[PDB]
């Protein structure tokens, strides 16, 4: 999920503002990634042993 | 789009594997506005 898209539809206006609250945008991400990262490592461990 | 993926490790050393580079949009080509009768004719005429 894009947070800067989500958050502030296409418009700078909303996107200047975004940057004040610095990684909230971005650690959410790490987050998302966090998980779809190992969510194929379920799939690894589970089918291809 | 390669220097803008070593931004986000922080890292001149950027190990084998894919990365997550900012978004990119489509963006628009154009806008498009799209939208009785009053005695006018029926007044000053």
């Amino acid at each position: 999920v894009d947070c800067t898209m989500y958050i502030c539809g296409d418009s700078t206006e909303c996107s200047n503002l975004l940057l004040q609250y610095g990684s909230f945008c971005t650690q959410l991400n790490r987050a998302l990634t966090g998980i779809a990262v190992e969510q194929d490592k379920n799939t690894q461990e589970v089918f291809a042993q | 789009p390669l220097s803008e993926t070593k931004c986000t490790l922080k890292s001149f050393t950027v190990e084998k594997g894919i990365y997550q580079t900012s978004n990119f949009r489509v963006q628009p080509t154009e806008s498009i506005v799209r939208f009785n009768l009053c005695p006018f004719g029926e007044v000053f005429n």
